[PDB]
């Protein structure tokens, strides 16, 4: 008989139901986000570090590090090859 | 004038005359409209702080 006022009662629900849960999973993560690469902690020294950043990193990923290592234990071996036989 | 043996025309007439203020405006609506009043405006206040606050964020 009156006029009721549905086009303000958007306050106590947001406006769709499903995009809801994905817009508090996707507001909170741009807060504490790297803006381009930061903190890339490219640099360490611990003994080994200089290798794994030369050898085991993702620009190479080849398979030289291997056949380094393969040559490592062929060199440390010799030496009790000719211990034993 | 056109009628002539009226007899009746002066008893209408002054049946009109006396019943001329028929009757006065009902503005009786002044605080239950208000009240529809406020709860729209909070409404709109309510949903309007919403939206900015939104579409800032």
């Amino acid at each position: 008989v009156s006029t009721l006022i549905p086009p303000k009662v958007v306050s106590s629900k947001n406006i769709g139901s499903a995009p809801n849960a994905k817009r508090i999973a996707n507001v909170v993560h741009f807060y504490k986000s790297l803006p381009q690469g930061p903190a890339p902690a490219i640099k360490a020294n611990t003994r080994l570090a200089r290798y794994k950043a030369k050898y085991f990193d993702g620009d190479n990923a080849s398979g030289k590090p291997l056949w380094h290592f393969a040559l490592g234990i062929i060199a440390f071996g010799y030496s009790m090859e000719y211990y034993f036989h | 004038s056109v009628l002539k043996n009226t007899s009746v025309i002066d008893k209408i007439e002054s049946y009109v005359k006396q019943y001329k203020p028929v009757k006065i405006d009902a503005s009786k609506q002044l605080q239950v409209i208000e009240s529809f009043e406020k709860h729209a405006m909070t409404n709109a206040k309510e949903t309007e702080s919403l939206v900015s606050k939104e579409l800032k964020d």
